[PDB]
C-alpha cells in the first residue's frame, strides 16, 4: 500500500523470473563454449536478445519509483541497480549511429594487420604472432617498425570514429543528470547514505594522488636500477639522464615490465626456484592437482567442494578434433552450479591457477545466500585481490617443503630472496603510474580541459614527465595512440587495476600479523591456522551489501587506502637498492628525446 | 494379510505439485517402516514426538500421506515453527505435529534435459494460509489500487510459478520427493501398525 511495499513486490516477480533465463542463457553459453561452430553460434545472440529484452522492459518499467521515498539501504541499493537507464535516453538514429559505430572500432581492431609489404618474410599473425615479437625480441629496429606500424594504421581510423564516440558518449551523459562521461565511470566508488563512511566522486583523485607521490621515491629507485641494468644491452640508443624509451618496455604497450627479468637478474648464478622440472617428474595431472589444493582450503577452515564439481569440469584440452577459447576465467552458472574449465599445461604457472580459481569458486559459494541482484564483490577491485593472496601464501618455502614441491633441504640465502623480491617487483611496481597516466589523461580529455589541437601533444607531455617515457618518433594531430589499446577500442575502465593493487597488500600484512609470525612479511604463511580464515570469511559473506569502507574496516582497522604496507613488504629490496644505487643517478631530465637532433 | 502399497506412494513414476499436493489415506494396512530405515537412500527421516524404534510398535487409526515436490534447500521449513514462501501460502505444519517427515532425493528420476517445467507453486497471495488447507485459483493479483481488470498490467500478476527441475542443479535445488506422514490419533478403530 505504499512505494516501499510496491518495489518489494516489483523486485519478488523479477528475482523469480530472471534465474530460469541467466541458467539457460549460461548453459548454452557453456556448450558453445565446448563446442567452436557455427552451428550454434546464434544461440549466445538468441539468449543474449532474449534476456536483453526482459532486462529492458523491467529497466524502463522501474522509473516510476522515485529513489527520495524509500528508507531501506538494502532495498535502496536494489532499486538503484535497476534504474540506470544509460544509452536508452537517446533518439532512435543517434542510438543506432552510436551502435554502428562500436561495431565499427571493434570489427577493426579485431581483423586488424600490420606487415612489412617490401619484404614477404616480414608478416606473422597477432598471437601467438605479433605478440610474441614484442616479448622475446632484443632488436631495435624490428621492435620499432612493430610499434610504429601497428598505430600508423590501425590508430589512423579510428580518430574520427572516436570524436564522433566523444561527442556522442558527451551526450548520453549530460542527458542522465550527469556532467561528463569520465564522472560516469567514477560513480562506481561513490558511496552516499551512511554516516561516518561517505565517499565522493572528486575526492578519489585527490586520494590517488596523495598515494603517488608516496610511492614516487620507491618507483624511482626502481627506474634508476632498471636505467642503468638497461645500459648493457641498447648502449648507443639511451642517455645516462634522461627517459626510456617507449619501445623497449617489454611488450607493445608497457604495461608489465615482467619480460625484462632475463635481462635485470641480480645473482645470475644462483639456481632459480623451479616446479615446472618436477611436476612433470611427478606424474602431476589435473586429478591430483586439484586433490591437493582442496586440503590447503581445509586446512584454514574453509568447506569442502561438491560432487558435482567433479563429474561436470572440463579440464584437459579436447585434442584438434574441436576449438576451444579458455581465456582466464571461472564459471558459476547459477541455481548452485560451479564448474572449472583450464587450459592445463605441464609448467610452474598452473599449480597456482589452480589455487586462484579455486579462491574464485570459494568466494563465489561464500555470497550465495544474498538476494539476487547483490551478489557481487564489495567494488570492481575486490574479487581479484582475494584470489591473489592465496597464491602468495602456497608457494613459499615452508609450505612446497611439506608438500614436496621443492626439495626436503632447498637452502634459503639472501641471494634467492633478494631475486624473488625483484621478480614481484618488476610486475607491481612497473605498472601503477602507467595506469594513473592513461585515466588522467582520459578525464582531462573528456572534461574538455584538452582542446582538440593539443590531443596528442598533452598526451606525451605528461607520458615524458610523470612516468619517465618518451617517444621515438613524433606524432602530429592526425594519429590517436590512446585508441590503440583494446581497452579503449572496447570501451573498457581501467582504475580497477590501480586500486585492486593497493588492497591485496593491505589484505595480507592484516592477515600474517594476526596469525601470530614473527620475520619479514614476505616468509609468512596461514596455512594450519584457523583464525586468518575465519577473519576473511566474515568479509567474504558481506557481498555488495555494504559499502567498500566499511568492508576494508572490518578486517584491517582503517577505513581508507595506504601504502605503507606495501612499503614494508618491499623494505629488504628498498635497502639493497639504496645500498646499490650510490654512485647512479636518480632523477630524470625532461628536455631529452631520441630524435632531437 | 495383504502387503501395505507403499509402492505407489514411494515409487511413482510422476507425483503431484506442492500447491496442488496430494493426499492418500492409508488404512488397515500393515506398513513397514523397518525397510525404510535400511533403504539407504533416504536423505531425511526426522520425526517429531515419536521415534524409529517406537514407530514399530505404536498402532495409529489413519495414516495421511501427503506426497509432493520441492527443492532440496526447503524441507526445513516442512517442520512446526518455520517462516518461508512455502510456510505461508502453499503447504504449512500446525506447531503441534505428531508425525513424520520422509525425504528422499529424486535428481535422474524427476528432471529431464533441457527442464522439467510440470511442477508448480504459489508466489503472491494477500493473506497467509491457516493449518492444512490448499487453494487453488489463478485470479489476477492487485499490487496497488489502480485497479485492473483481469489484466496483467501496472502492477498486476500472475501468482503460479514452475519448477525449473533439470539434471546438473545443485543439491539445495534438486528435486526432493516429499512425503509427510501424519500419524494422529482419533476416535475411530486403529489396524495401521507393523
Amino acid at each position: 500500500s505504499t512505494i516501499e511495499e510496491q518495489a518489494k513486490t516489483f523486485l519478488d516477480k523479477f528475482n523469480h523470473e530472471a534465474e530460469d533465463l541467466f541458467y539457460q542463457s549460461s548453459l548454452a553459453s557453456w556448450n558453445y563454449n565446448t563446442n567452436i561452430t557455427e552451428e550454434n553460434v546464434q544461440n549466445m545472440n538468441n539468449a543474449g536478445d532474449k534476456w536483453s529484452a526482459f532486462l529492458k522492459e523491467q529497466s524502463t518499467l522501474a522509473q516510476m519509483y522515485p529513489l527520495q521515498e524509500i528508507q531501506n539501504l538494502t532495498v535502496k541499493l536494489q532499486l538503484q541497480a535497476l534504474q540506470q537507464n544509460g544509452s536508452s535516453v537517446l533518439s532512435e538514429d543517434k542510438s543506432k549511429r552510436l551502435n554502428t559505430i562500436l561495431n565499427t572500432m571493434s570489427t577493426i581492431y579485431s581483423t586488424g594487420k600490420v606487415c612489412n609489404p617490401d619484404n614477404p618474410q616480414e608478416c606473422l599473425l597477432l598471437e601467438p604472432g605479433l605478440n610474441e615479437i614484442m616479448a622475446n625480441s632484443l632488436d631495435y629496429n624490428e621492435r620499432l617498425w612493430a610499434w610504429e606500424s601497428w598505430r600508423s594504421e590501425v590508430g589512423k581510423q579510428l580518430r574520427p570514429l572516436y570524436e564522433e564516440y566523444v561527442v556522442l558518449k558527451n551526450e548520453m551523459a549530460r542527458a542522465n543528470h550527469y556532467e561528463d562521461y569520465g564522472d560516469y565511470w567514477r560513480g562506481d566508488y561513490e558511496v552516499n547514505g551512511v554516516d561516518g563512511y561517505d565517499y565522493s566522486r572528486g575526492q578519489l583523485i585527490e586520494d590517488v594522488e596523495h598515494t603517488f607521490e608516496e610511492i614516487k621515491p620507491l618507483y624511482e629507485h626502481l627506474h634508476a636500477y632498471v636505467r642503468a641494468k638497461l645500459m648493457n644491452a641498447y648502449p648507443s640508443y639511451i642517455s645516462p639522464i634522461g627517459c626510456l624509451p617507449a619501445h623497449l618496455l617489454g611488450d607493445m604497450w608497457g604495461r608489465f615490465w615482467t619480460n625484462l627479468y632475463s635481462l635485470t637478474v641480480p645473482f645470475g648464478q644462483k639456481p632459480n626456484i623451479d616446479v615446472t622440472d618436477a611436476m612433470v617428474d611427478q606424474a602431476w595431472d589435473a586429478q591430483r592437482i586439484f586433490k591437493e589444493a582442496e586440503k590447503f582450503f581445509v586446512s584454514v577452515g574453509l568447506p569442502n567442494m561438491t560432487q558435482g564439481f567433479w563429474e561436470n569440469s572440463m579440464l584437459t584440452d579436447p585434442g584438434n578434433v574441436q576449438k576451444a577459447v579458455c581465456h582466464p576465467t571461472a564459471w558459476d552458472l547459477g541455481k548452485g552450479d560451479f564448474r572449472i574449465l583450464m587450459c592445463t599445461k605441464v609448467t610452474m604457472d598452473d599449480f597456482l591457477t589452480a589455487h586462484h580459481e579455486m579462491g574464485h569458486i570459494q568466494y563465489d559459494m561464500a555470497y550465495a545466500a544474498q538476494p539476487f541482484l547483490l551478489r557481487n564483490g564489495a567494488n570492481e577491485g575486490f574479487h581479484e585481490a582475494v584470489g591473489e593472496i592465496m597464491s602468495l601464501s602456497a608457494a613459499t618455502p615452508k609450505h612446497l617443503k611439506s608438500i614436496g614441491l621443492l626439495s626436503p633441504d632447498f637452502q634459503e640465502d639472501n641471494e634467492t630472496e633478494i631475486n624473488f623480491l625483484l621478480k614481484q617487483a618488476l610486475t607491481i611496481v612497473g605498472t601503477l603510474p602507467f595506469t594513473y597516466m592513461l585515466e588522467k589523461w582520459r578525464w582531462m580529455v573528456f572534461k574538455g580541459e584538452i582542446p582538440k589541437d593539443q590531443w596528442m601533444k598533452k598526451w606525451w607531455e605528461m607520458k615524458r614527465e610523470i612516468v619517465g617515457v618518451v617517444e621515438p618518433v613524433p606524432h602530429d594531430e592526425t594519429y590517436c595512440d590512446p585508441a590503440s589499446l583494446f581497452h579503449v577500442s572496447n570501451d573498457y575502465s581501467f582504475i580497477r587495476y590501480y586500486t585492486r593493487t593497493l588492497y591485496q597488500f593491505q589484505f595480507q600484512e592484516a592477515l600474517c600479523q594476526a596469525a601470530k609470525h614473527e620475520g619479514p612479511l614476505h616468509k609468512c604463511d596461514i596455512s594450519n591456522s584457523t583464525e586468518a580464515g575465519q577473519k576473511l570469511f566474515n568479509m567474504l559473506r558481506l557481498g555488495k551489501s555494504e559499502p567498500w569502507t566499511l568492508a576494508l574496516e572490518n578486517v584491517v582497522g582503517a577505513k581508507n587506502m595506504n601504502v605503507r604496507p606495501l612499503l614494508n613488504y618491499f623494505e629488504p629490496l628498498f635497502t639493497w637498492l639504496k645500498d646499490q644505487n650510490k654512485n647512479s643517478f636518480v632523477g630524470w631530465s625532461t628536455d631529452w628525446s631520441p630524435y632531437a637532433d | 494379510t495383504n502387503l501395505c502399497p507403499f509402492g505407489e506412494v514411494f515409487n511413482a513414476t510422476r507425483f503431484a505439485s506442492v500447491y496442488a499436493w496430494n493426499r492418500k489415506r492409508i488404512s488397515n494396512c500393515v506398513a513397514d517402516y523397518s525397510v525404510l530405515y535400511n533403504s539407504a537412500s533416504f536423505s531425511t527421516f526426522k520425526c517429531y514426538g515419536v521415534s524409529p524404534t517406537k514407530l514399530n510398535d505404536l498402532c495409529f487409526t489413519n495414516v495421511y500421506a501427503d506426497s509432493f515436490v520441492i527443492r532440496g534447500d526447503e524441507v526445513r521449513q516442512i517442520a512446526p515453527g518455520q517462516t518461508g514462501k512455502i510456510a505461508d501460502y502453499n503447504y504449512k505444519l500446525p506447531d503441534d505435529f505428531t508425525g513424520c517427515v520422509i525425504a528422499w532425493n529424486s535428481n535422474n528420476l524427476d528432471s529431464k534435459v533441457g527442464g522439467n517445467y510440470n511442477y508448480r507453486y504459489r508466489l503472491f497471495r494477500k493473506s497467509n494460509l491457516k493449518p492444512f488447507e490448499r487453494d487453488i485459483s489463478t485470479e489476477i493479483y492487485q499490487a496497488g489500487s489502480k485497479p485492473c481488470n483481469g489484466v496483467e498490467g501496472f502492477n498486476c500478476y500472475f501468482p503460479l510459478q514452475s519448477y525449473g527441475f533439470q539434471p546438473t542443479n545443485g543439491v539445495g535445488y534438486q528435486p526432493y520427493r516429499v512425503v509427510v506422514l501424519s500419524f494422529e490419533l482419533l476416535h475411530a478403530p486403529a489396524t495401521v501398525c507393523g
